[PDB]
């Protein structure tokens, strides 16, 4: 009678990622972002700023 | 107590467009690539856009 479904992982995802997780990943916006692979971003362009 | 006669130059660097210059010849405006330039004594060296 232990529901477990949205702290289990969904296949339907591309990702194994349950229902609170990706609600967690949702809401710790960055400062700053990682790597977006910006390298080729970031020469000869306008929106370097 | 001879006399002497003295001449005073004064001028600011590197702050607008300038009028007085120095001899130097001219090139053409390559883009795109990893080069060296030298606008007004401003010197450097990156790729242009
Ligand atoms: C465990 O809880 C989830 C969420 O309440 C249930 O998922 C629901 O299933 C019904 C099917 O009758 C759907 O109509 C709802 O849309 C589902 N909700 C969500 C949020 O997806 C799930 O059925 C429960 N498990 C069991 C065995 O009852």
């Amino acid at each position: 009678g232990f529901n477990f479904s949205q702290i289990l992982p969904d296949p339907s995802k591309p990702s194994k990622r349950s229902f609170i997780e990706d609600l967690l990943f949702n809401k710790v916006t960055l400062a700053d972002a990682g790597f977006i692979k910006q390298y080729g971003d970031c020469l000869g362009d306008i929106a370097a700023r | 107590y001879q006399p002497y006669r003295v001449v005073v130059l004064s001028f600011e660097l590197l702050h607008a467009p300038a009028t007085v210059c120095g001899p130097k010849k001219s090139t053409n405006l390559v883009k795109n690539k990893c080069v060296n330039f030298n606008f007004n004594g401003l010197t450097g060296t990156g790729v242009l856009t």
